[PDB]
RNA sequence: CAUUGGUGAGCAGCGAAGGAUUUGGUGGAUUACUAGCUAAUAGCAAUCUAUUUCAAAGAAUUCAAACUUGGGGGAAUGCCUUGUUGA
């Protein structure tokens, strides 16, 4: 506990009458470490589509997808950029599979397995939608669910499908991967999210989220709470480790894009021209029900730790870096990245995932990842049984 | 100013050196 | 020192709170309806926020030789040639000639 | 010397709300 | 007078005359409202297109333009148009025969000063009311407390204060009340521009020396001087972007450029407008960017901006001269012959004593 | 000899305080101009926060839901379907 040798930073009021919601990013950009404050981006590319955001699960790069042809692989933190690929086909996602070296976007019809250069490697015959595309290393596993009502489960090691469930509920409207379990999170227009093991072809429990069609759902490092939000302008805060709602906040202004989690307990709920984030608002009492407005600045109501509005956008998605205390929000323009206080967490666990990694490093870990793979009928309920 | 027959670059099963059948030389 | 004092600025009173951007110059929750010389002071620390005060106003001011003798008479000029000399002699290397 | 023009968007700023500068009656 | 075959539409080609044009913000972007003799033309600052045009060709020429927000002020004869997207929403006509010299609008108020002068003044009919419709009162100026009017400016943080500046001096009034709070000594000069500072208390003053003063109310004095050898100055204003500079506009023309931290010129534009058509009619920094609007009698409306600073260890010391941007120009003589020129009413070929085509 | 090839010298000839070339950057147009932002009848634009939350309104194919598959084989192991068996 005490080895522990990074700490997180914060965000504080100092008044009742100051107050923390109320800053800006320049005002923010101020006091940050130069190196902090510059990892902030400013990408803005306008020509190409809206822009989707994803960077690794070590925060050191980043890959964009705008909607008309845009697919980039930059690494991040340097100058360097891997990959700049123009495909005429409209796309949707990317997720990097394992390395930087290989990625994966998701396009009008097929999913491309891609090299760090930009090269081709594997078009997938099947994958005939691909709105969602996620990933799970500790099974290699890339989960995509398109516009089908079906859920394709890719092995990309031996580079082979696992499986396929047909959901019968239509259209993926959005999935969310839980880090902690493994299991994908579907979510469709009857207000239901299913979770997902590749074994079961019924899901493995459905959960009547909220009234509407599900506008995005967004899970816990600990895989306690997923916070899932509607298009009825409503968001729940779901502890799936007994299936309840803990609060409903209901009537939004405008229903939320996405939502996004943190590592150390930020929640990031994206309106599209509006980022808000809170803290500690996944705790258990109705005190940390997360709430737009405290009427008298009282303690139990809570106010939104930390806000943004985007002028001349509707955003599409978001994504904290894992690792550092920002989260990447794709504009229609292009790429910011908002610099949060205390959002990622301060002390990573090298052993688990390298921000810093070299490449001879990362060729010694990939083969290690690869001996501890699981094959996919250990995708389970509790990772324990 | 692009170049003419702007062509998708993709795997060369002939050139790639990642391929073990080409591994050998 | 203020050199005019308004006697009657501060028998005036502001309700504060009906405006929606003067909400960042109460000086607490309580109070919203404020005399003329606290408001007007609150005020002044609003346009400073705006805009930071530059260096020239607070501190620059104008109100044997002196060193500053060839700045002054440079700032005074912008062509520095004698070109309204009418010198009577010619200058080299440049000829002022017309095609007629 | 690499004297280029460079591409200068408009950024936001802040100016001074003259229309908050008026007391009503006593 | 009146035709039964054709009709006026707008008058094409026209930019700006050299009336001093106003500068108003959308939210965080920038639009312009120049004058054409009985006409304005509205813009945007990012490029140059034509916003909005006045709905009636005004009965006289106008004489003046403030902007707020959303309502434009033009000032004709003796009447003073609340302009909403160029549409007349309330005409308000002075109780004088005297023409409108200028205007400005701080608070509840507007307040408007005509060639008697006599400034009157037009409240709000609510603080909760957007434009001023209530006539509040007419307050003059005698020849002991100043010269002809030569602007009204508010300076910021000044309860209901009203700054009267002349040829001659200073004023400052109480709009409610009426009363002159203070009045400020002659300066020895004919003072011919005025313009608010970003700076507290301060107004530049350009007079028809080359001579800008920085002058306070709070101390009433001229803090600091500023020489031009040998020109008349048209137009002040400041950068207030994030390095303290200032913009003076001849009538010959040309534009100069100081940093009053280090007390010295930065750089001078020459003949960016045409000198016997006024010089540099009106220049203005966009208020917290690098970029000034500069507008000319000669038909013409550039825009100019500072490059951002070579030097990364100096910054504010190394600075690149002002550059060309984008600028609507029209014909500065009169056309002398056009044509159309495509079949499809798109294009028109005007030639003019200016010497060029459009 | 045509060089109708250019170099190379030159000259006639053109010819106002240079001519000729090559390129970087930026701006302007490249569709016919009604302002920016927001939760939008309004507020903002120095700010929406210590009225933004109560309120109402708000849940069918009783599970319709790959309109999407290179073509042949097969399809062990899966699934589907009914036949059939137990709880």
């Amino acid at each position: 506990d005490y080895l522990l040798p990074e700490s997180n930073g914060y965000l504080e009021p100092e008044n009742e009458l100051e107050k923390t919601f109320k800053v800006q990013q320049s005002e923010i950009k101020s006091s940050v470490d130069v190196s902090t404050a510059n990892k902030a981006l400013d990408l803005s590319l306008k020509e190409f589509g809206p822009y989707h955001i994803k960077y690794a699960k070590n925060g050191t790069h980043l890959l964009i997808t705008g909607r008309k042809g845009h697919v980039a692989s930059m690494d991040w933190r340097k100058g360097q950029l891997r990959a700049e690929l123009f495909l005429n086909e409209t796309c949707h996602s990317a997720t990097y599979l394992q390395n930087e070296q290989y990625f994966a976007v998701a396009q009008k019809k097929y999913t491309f397995i891609y090299d760090h250069e930009g090269t081709e490697l594997h078009r997938l015959k099947q994958h005939i939608e691909a709105r969602h595309l996620d990933f799970l290393p500790y099974h290699y596993l890339l989960v995509t669910a398109g516009e089908t009502g079906w859920l394709k489960y890719h092995d990309v090691s031996t580079g082979q499908l696992v499986s396929e469930l047909r959901t019968k509920a239509g259209p993926t409207m959005a999935m969310a991967q839980n880090p902690w379990n493994a299991v994908m999170h579907l979510g469709h227009s009857n207000g239901t999210v299913s979770l997902w093991s590749p074994s079961m072809p019924e899901p493995l429990v459905k959960l009547l989220s909220a009234r509407g069609p599900v506008n995005s759902i967004a899970i816990d490092r600990s895989g306690y709470y997923m916070a899932t939000t509607g298009a009825d302008r409503s968001m729940k805060i779901w502890d799936i480790r007994n299936f309840k709602q803990l609060h409903s906040v209901e009537s939004l202004p405008t229903p939320g894009t996405n939502v996004s989690i943190s590592d150390t307990g930020l929640l990031a709920l994206s309106r599209g021209p509006h980022v808000t984030l809170w803290k500690d608002a996944l705790k258990l009492s109705g005190d940390s029900k997360p709430c737009f407005g405290s009427m008298g600045g009282n303690p139990h109501r809570n106010t939104p730790y930390m806000s943004h509005l985007f002028a001349g956008n509707k955003v599409e998605n978001l994504g904290f870096v894992p690792f550092e205390d920002l989260l990447g929000v794709g504009h229609q323009t292009g790429i910011t990245n908002l610099i949060v206080p205390g959002a990622g967490e301060a002390n990573y666990d090298a052993l688990e995932l390298n921000p810093f990694e070299t490449k001879k490093q990362r060729q010694e870990q990939e083969v290690r990842t690869l001996l501890n793979k699981l094959p996919a009928d250990t995708i389970t309920l509790d990772p324990n049984s | 100013t692009r170049k003419f027959g702007l062509v998708k670059r993709t795997l060369n099963t002939k050139k790639d050196q990642r391929l073990k059948k080409n591994q050998e030389n | 020192e203020a050199a005019w004092i308004d006697s009657d600025d501060e028998k005036i009173k502001v309700p504060i709170l009906v405006t929606n951007k003067t909400k960042k110059l109460r000086t607490s929750y309580n109070e919203s309806k404020i005399n003329g010389v606290h408001y007007i002071n609150r005020l002044r620390s609003q346009f400073e926020k705006i805009y930071p005060r530059p260096k020239w106003v607070d501190d620059e001011s104008d109100s044997n030789g002196d060193i500053n003798a060839l700045t002054k008479i440079l700032s005074t000029t912008y062509n520095y040639k004698d070109t309204l000399s009418n010198s009577k002699l010619l200058p080299p290397k440049k000829l002022d000639i017309v095609r007629l | 010397v690499v004297r280029e023009a460079k591409k200068v968007e408009m950024t936001e700023a802040r100016a001074y709300n003259a229309d908050a500068d008026t007391a009503k009656a006593a | 007078k009146n035709s039964k075959i054709f009709s006026p539409f707008r008058i094409i080609g026209n930019v700006s005359n050299g009336v001093p044009f106003a500068t108003g913000t959308l939210g965080s972007t920038f639009y312009i409202v120049t004058c054409v003799g009985k006409t304005f033309q509205i813009y945007d600052a990012n490029t140059l297109h034509l916003l909005f045009v006045s709905e009636k060709e005004t009965p006289s020429s106008i004489v003046a333009l403030s902007a707020h927000f959303h309502y434009v002020y033009a000032a004709y004869e003796n009447k003073v148009g609340i302009y909403k997207r160029g549409i007349e929403e309330h005409l308000l006509e002075l109780e004088t025969d005297a023409n409108v010299e200028h205007l400005c609008i701080f608070g509840d108020y507007l307040c408007a000063s005509t060639d008697d002068n006599s400034i009157f003044i037009y409240k709000k009919s609510d603080p909760q009311d957007k434009y001023p419709s209530e006539f509040y009162t007419k307050l003059t100026v005698t020849e002991i407390q100043g010269g002809e009017i030569v602007s009204l400016q508010h300076l910021a943080t000044y309860l209901n204060k009203l700054t009267v500046v002349t040829k001659s001096n200073v004023l400052l009034f109480n709009v409610r009340t009426g009363k002159l709070v203070f009045t400020s000594n002659e300066f020895p000069d004919q003072i011919t521009t005025a313009e608010p500072a970003p700076v507290l208390d301060i107004i530049a003053l350009g007079t028809v020396t080359g001579e800008v003063i920085m002058f306070n109310m709070r101390k009433g004095k001229r803090i600091r001087t500023i020489k031009i050898p040998q020109s008349r100055i048209s137009s002040l204003s400041f950068r207030t972007d994030g390095s303290s500079h200032l913009s003076v506009g001849t009538s010959s023309g040309d534009l100069i450029f100081y940093d009053l931290d280090r007390r010295s010129r930065i750089h001078v534009l020459k003949n960016i407008h045409r000198e016997s058509y006024g010089g540099v009619t009106q220049a203005t920094f966009l208020n917290g960017q690098p970029i000034i609007v500069t507008s000319g009698g000669d038909n013409s409306l550039k825009e100019y901006v500072f490059d951002p600073s070579l030097s990364q260890g100096s910054g504010d010391v190394v600075v690149q001269p002002p550059r060309y941007l984008r600028s609507r120009g029209g014909h500065s003589q009169p056309p002398s012959y056009i044509a159309f020129a495509d079949s499809q009413s798109h294009f028109m070929l005007s030639a003019s004593k200016d010497r060029s085509l459009w």
